[PDB]
């Protein structure tokens, strides 16, 4: 929601897709992060990109 | 959150070598000389004799 809100202020179209599925965070190779574990459990630190 | 980092004792840098150098003294020009009169006197006689 905040990303879509920021995009509209920048004049960019919000995130949208079609078909059955869900929205989630992924790595540069497309691998999705774990939905049930903490970012402290995952290998994420300050300055990372997702 | 950030990854921890402990700095060890610094590794040895590549050693610089100073150098004291004294230059070679230049070469000396030869001394001029006066033509040999008791030779040219001979030559002017020979060509006259010819």
């Amino acid at each position: 929601k905040v990303v879509n809100s920021r995009l509209r202020e920048l004049g960019e179209a919000p995130l949208e897709a079609t078909g059955r599925g869900r929205w989630a965070l992924c790595l540069v190779d497309g691998a999705p992060l774990r939905a049930t574990q903490s970012l402290t459990e995952q290998d994420v630190y300050d300055g990372d990109r997702l | 959150m950030k990854r921890g980092f402990a700095r060890p004792t610094p590794e040895k840098p590549p050693v610089i070598k100073p150098e004291n150098i004294v230059l070679s003294t230049p070469l000396s020009i030869p001394p001029p000389e006066g033509k040999p009169w008791w030779l040219i006197v001979v030559g002017v006689v020979v060509v006259g004799l010819l």
